[PDB]
RNA sequence: UUUGCUCCACACAAUAUAGAUGGAUACGAAUAAGGCGUCCUUGUGGCGUCGCUGAACCAUAGCAGGCUAGCAACGGUGCACUUGGCGGAAAGGCCUUGGGUGCUUGCUGGCGAAUUGCAAUGUCAUUUUGCGUGGGGAUAAAUCAUUUGUAUACGACUUAGA
RNA sequence: AGAACUGGCGAUGCGGGAUGAACCGAACGUAGAGUUAAGGUGCCGGAAUACACGCUCAUCAGACACCACAAAAGGUGUUAG
RNA sequence: GGCCAGCAUCAGUUUUGGUGGCAGGAUAAAUCCAUAGGAAUGUAGCUUGCCUCGGUAAGUAUUAUAGCCUGUG
């Protein structure tokens, strides 16, 4: 009889999606990556640096 | 003392309007010491009386009230609306209320 | 337009089984926004060669940032207009901190004394002049002399209150 | 039922033990130790209702002095108490750090 | 806030004077302005003149009583830029008219208070300088207005007194400083300094 | 007899001229102009002040009278090594108008009880103050 | 001309409020300039400080502000008198003398304030009128009609009449 | 005056264009709350006498579509090229 | 048990704030540090007139009794 919004009600937004415990758990919207030591090659740096 | 005041004196404005149109139905109001929105979200929610005189004795008193609160800010310079109970008559356009300081958050 | 911004927008010919890897165009604009960017690349290009959108490609959109953004320089800025009657050139000194910042000075500029809009104005080339001297317009040499120093007379306080009570004074 | 009890103390300020309602009040950042005041027995049983009752005086009494004692520790808290809040001149409610 | 406000319309520019003025009115403020001679409008005078006599070349031309009434006085010139800013055909203009007052001068209920100004209505402060300025009282004589000279008498005996006044309250006031900065010593004056007095 | 000038003493815009940032995020801070740009901006830094180096325009701040010495186009380090070799932030805390600024601060973070001591005080002076009027 | 009219003081009714609720807190001129203070040989002078706005200044504690007892001080302030002076631009206000009387929160203490029963403007202002009490004071005119013609369509105007 | 293709007025209110059959926005059950279009935010008038860059001072300024007009030609007037 | 209200806890629509964590980019650009080079709206210093001591007018000198720009990390 009345739409109820998921974002708000964790409710009807765990009846909708069971993951949605994992996720808060986890939290896994802050999901620290892994680091990566790539450096961009001298022909990108120049060009974009060219005039 | 000399002063008694536990409420802030505003300022009853038009209505709420177009160029050409108007809805009785919201006022606006002037606080003083408010110029910001910022400075109206205090204001927000609190109440508002228009208290005036009449003839009639009417239980004791020639005193007569209107309540309302405050419900939004309104425009940039710390104008403030309001919606009371039975509508301010218009004769009030730059007549004074009185923004209490209840229902208080500090 | 809006706060501008620079970018690099690097484009190709679509590749054909007759010549794969195309030649690799750029340009260096000025808009506020990848998308503003994209459309001047297309428009620039299809000036220059045969291109378009459907027929080409865009390779990279990257940014472009002052390497000193903290740094007073003198910029020469080589452009472009479409009058009223007739279309003509220009060459306008700027001295300012950034390249998008001179950039956007200079749309205004040219809006104010020439009535000159985005959509009129190339921008053909803007250089920062590496010395003095260089520098070819009075209204930038003389931020340029030596020991600067002036004053602004007749400072206006903004008033918060409709009323004073003082009859305040211009003092600086 | 979700409400605050008060006290002047009724010697300091005149007001008694009293119900009132948080939403009507500014609180303060002045505080006094309520370590030492025996308020568990009220109750709204205590503020029911059907000239002054002997419990209600007589515990006022009690709660006045061990309140008024703590209160001396402080200087002018007494008349500051004593003294009535009003609205003066240019007195703007957003920006008084109460 | 203040019940009456006495705004002096020396170095004021009439438009945004008036401006001001209308929407305090209209707020339900009463202001009453004096010396109204003293107010300027922008641009130089031959063109505000001009303007003048373009307003005055205008009458109903059945009869010319019926017509535009050119008012003359620097008070009533103010008036009409303020009446043509407030809706006046209804009881709110009518009512806000009421409330304010105008004057060509301090005349003596308000030469014994305080003026007041307007920043967003200065011309010291709006205009740029080297922009030509007007002066209402020297257009209004140009333009028929006859008692340029009496304001100046008065405001000549106003000015004498008033000087006096002042030297009187500079003087006490000089003696309450020293009474004051005495006792900017005492533990009082510094526990009053330390809660920021 | 000799001749008169009063030739009206501004406060200039120039290399080490001290500015008071008014409104912004930095609001209410100290900066000193490194150089200056056009009639309207200028390149400033207060590194002490947190004051980020930055072009902004002189109606954005208010000069100071203060001044101390820096060259042209000096770098971030430098300008904090000869703002506290010349220990400006002091100059201006004597200054009557950083006092007023505190004043307001002050007088603004005050409680109900700190401001009913103020009254009680304010009267105390008072009675001292027009008990020695009477007399002088 | 009925023992009516008016001014003042009080009391009671009604009358409404373009709309009080700590204070409209007084130089003038300038704005590429000034204010305050000080000094002098008194000026378009030297020196110092201030301004970057009234978020200032004054006032403000008490049963809507009660009754009390003292300490200090010779001050502040309310009222009713009262001395003189100034002010006509719409002055109708500004200043000042002397005492009478109260209050003082300048300081320290005593008593009381409860039930408006968890908030309801919870009435504490101004204006006018009217009958009534205490007194003081003054005790005419116009119009109709008659009349005149410096006037007139009628009104009106100019005139006269104890 | 007369054709082509769409869209509208007619037959249709509402918001804006002061005002207007047809322009702009959007089409109408009775309400309430919120957000917006177009258009605007000195005052009349709801909303910034907002921020920022510059040009213009008219002893005939100018002030935004339909739209309620101005041209050729000229000016060590000012500004930039 | 009828009229007018107030508070709390909730539901829906909504608005205005405070705050935390995370990713991308030249794995921001800068700043800062180090390093190489450079000059000038030429700092210290030196040379020459004015020179009332002092500083000036030039010449030299590019970090020294201040700094700056560029490139690399």
């Amino acid at each position: 009889v009345l739409k109820k919004n998921p974002l708000k009600n964790k409710q009807v937004l765990l009846r909708l999606n069971p993951y949605a415990k994992v996720f808060a758990a986890e939290k896994l919207g802050s999901k620290k990556a892994e680091k990566t030591g790539t450096k961009p090659a001298a022909v990108f740096t120049e060009t974009l640096k060219h005039d | 003392a000399e002063s008694h005041r536990l409420y802030v004196k505003g300022k009853h404005l038009s209505y709420q309007r177009s160029k050409r149109v108007n809805n009785p139905n919201v006022s606006l109001i002037k606080i003083e010491g408010v110029a910001t929105p910022q400075d109206a979200q205090f204001y927000l929610g609190k109440r508002i009386a228009y208290v005036y005189r009449a003839s009639k004795e009417v239980r004791g008193s020639k005193i007569r009230v209107m309540w309302g609160k405050v419900t939004r800010t309104h425009g940039n310079s710390g104008v403030v609306r309001a919606t009371f109970r039975n509508n301010l008559p218009a004769k009030t356009f730059g007549a004074s209320v009185r923004i209490f300081l209840y229902p208080s958050n500090i | 337009m809006a706060h501008f911004k620079e970018y690099q927008v690097i484009g190709r010919r679509l590749p054909t089984e007759s010549v794969p890897e195309p030649k690799l165009f750029r340009m260096r604009i000025f808009a506020s926004n990848e998308v503003i960017a994209k459309s001047r690349y297309w428009y620039f290009l299809q000036k220059l060669h045969k291109v378009k959108k459907a027929s080409g490609e865009i390779v990279s959109i990257n940014q472009i940032n002052e390497a000193h953004p903290t740094k007073v320089k003198n910029f020469g800025v080589w452009v472009r207009y479409d009058s009223r009657s007739g279309t003509h050139n220009m060459y306008k000194e700027i001295r300012d901190v950034s390249r998008v910042a001179a950039v956007e000075t200079l749309y205004q500029d040219m809006a104010a004394r020439h009535r000159a809009r985005f959509r009129s104005i190339h921008i053909l080339k803007v250089a920062e002049i590496e010395k003095t001297a260089d520098v070819k317009r009075q209204y930038v040499k003389q931020f340029l002399t030596k020991d600067l120093k002036f004053p602004l007379p007749h400072r206006v306080q903004k008033s918060t209150k409709t009323f004073s009570y003082k009859r305040p004074s211009t003092f600086y | 039922d979700n409400t605050l009890l008060i006290s002047g103390p009724f010697k300091v300020n005149g007001v008694p033990l009293r119900r009132v309602n948080a939403r009507y009040v500014i609180a303060t950042s002045t505080k006094v130790s309520v370590e030492g005041v025996n308020v568990e027995k009220f109750n709204v049983e205590y503020f029911a209702k059907e000239e002054i009752k002997a419990e209600r005086v007589e515990d006022q009494k009690v709660v006045d002095k061990a309140l008024i004692a703590e209160i001396k520790k402080t200087p002018l808290l007494k008349q500051y108490l004593s003294a009535s809040f009003s609205l003066k001149n240019g007195d703007k409610p957003h920006m008084l750090k109460f | 806030v203040e019940p009456v406000v006495v705004i002096d319309g020396k170095g004021h520019l009439v438009g945004r004077l008036a401006s001001v003025v209308a929407k305090q009115l209209l707020n339900g403020q009463k202001i009453v302005v004096v010396r109204a001679e003293e107010l300027n409008i922008s641009g130089e005078f031959f063109r505000n003149k001009l303007k003048y006599h373009d307003f005055l070349r205008k009458a109903t031309a059945f009869n010319k009583t019926r017509g535009p009434f050119h008012f003359r006085a620097p008070s009533r010139i103010f008036y009409k830029a303020l009446r043509g800013m407030v809706s006046h055909k209804t009881a709110r203009g009518k009512a806000a008219l009421e409330r304010l007052k105008v004057f060509e001068g301090i005349p003596p209920p308000y030469d014994k208070k305080k003026r007041v100004v307007v920043p967003q209505a200065l011309r010291v402060l709006r205009l740029k300088p080297g922009r030509k300025y007007t002066t209402l009282g020297k257009l209004s004589t140009s333009v028929g207005w006859k008692y340029e000279d009496v304001v100046a008498k008065l405001e000549a005996k106003r000015k004498v007194s008033s000087a006096e006044y002042y030297a009187k309250k500079r003087a006490f006031t000089k003696k309450v400083a020293s009474a004051n900065a005495t006792a900017a010593e005492s533990d009082v004056a510094k526990q009053l300094a330390a809660l920021g007095y | 007899t000799d001749s008169i000038v009063k030739a009206s003493n501004w406060r200039l815009v120039e290399v080490g001229r001290v500015v008071l940032i008014k409104k912004g995020q930095s609001a209410g801070k100290l900066a000193a102009i490194v150089e200056i740009i056009d009639q309207k901006k200028v390149l400033i830094d207060g590194p002490k002040a947190g004051v980020p180096r930055q072009a902004i325009n002189l109606g954005q701040v208010v000069l100071t009278p203060l001044t101390f010495a820096l060259p042209r186009g000096a770098r971030t380090a430098t300008v904090s090594k000869k703002w506290a070799a010349a220990a400006v932030c002091e100059k201006w805390a004597a200054s009557s108008w950083a006092k007023k600024i505190a004043q307001r601060e002050r007088r603004a973070a005050l409680t109900d009880f700190e401001r009913f001591q103020v009254m009680v005080l304010r009267k105390q002076k008072r009675y001292t103050v027009k008990k020695a009027l009477a007399k002088a």
